[PDB]
């Protein structure tokens, strides 16, 4: 896909 | 220009001059390092890590490859400091919050990366480190290797005798930033795309961990905490 937002994350611990 | 210790070379590159191996020790510091906060600040629990050694004197816990859960994390750990090859990675931090989800940090330990060019004597290009950072120069293997064992020293002490201990409940989270550089068709595993990062309190105190400067690259190393 492509991509358009500057930041990224992930999971991820409760 | 090279480190001489079988300690050293169980994790790190015994060579960082040159700009892969400058790059492959980015890869490491960032799995070593974020290994030992999720330990020393006891996000996970101790099964999940393993006994590694920077030095015949100097011990951290790293992220198992035998447990699942511990795998995968580096795994997206060594995906984020792949980034740093193509110089595509501003920032990683580790992000914790009140609940899943939430923009407002209570801590935040922050990696910030320079990629230098020509030599890697040039910084490619606000934040009050960069112009620092900027002009500090590659002084050897050696020198890294110190400011490697300053970090993690550095991390064990903040951690263990300086911060308070965490909330009973929170989340914690890897949260990244790419590179202007960086083309719309890149993406770093195992990290959903965001148009948000995290924010800060206007009250919340801060502290330098350290700084690491190889070959090519150089990362400063930050910490953002209510604990503190």
């Amino acid at each position: 896909n492509a991509r358009d937002s500057p930041y990224g994350l992930s999971q991820g611990i409760t | 220009d090279a480190i001489d210790d079988k300690t050293w070379s169980k994790l790190f590159p015994s060579i960082v001059s040159d700009p892969d191996r400058s790059s492959n020790f980015m890869i490491r510091a960032i799995y070593v390092v974020f290994s030992a906060v999720l330990r020393q600040r006891n996000i996970l629990e101790k099964e999940y890590f393993s006994k590694n050694y920077i030095t015949e004197n100097l011990s951290c816990m790293t992220l198992s490859f035998k447990n699942l859960r511990a795998h995968q994390i580096a795994q997206l750990l060594r995906a984020a400091g792949d980034a740093t090859k193509d110089g595509f990675l501003k920032e990683i931090s580790l992000v914790v919050t009140e609940h899943d989800g939430d923009v407002e940090a209570i801590e935040v330990f922050s990696m910030k990366f320079i990629y230098f060019e020509n030599g890697g004597v040039v910084a490619r290009l606000e934040d009050p480190h960069f112009a620092e950072l900027a002009q500090l120069r590659y002084e050897g293997a050696e020198s890294v290797r110190d400011q490697m064992v300053t970090i993690v020293r550095s991390v064990q002490f903040l951690c263990t005798k300086v911060l308070e201990p965490l909330p009973a409940e929170f989340t914690a989270n890897f949260r990244l930033k790419y590179t202007n550089d960086a083309p719309s068709n890149f993406r770093i595993d195992g990290f959903d795309d965001s148009s948000t990062f995290y924010t800060l309190p206007d009250g919340i105190q801060s502290v330098t961990i350290g700084h690491l400067r190889p070959g090519h690259h150089a990362a400063h190393m930050q910490c953002w905490s209510k604990s503190m």
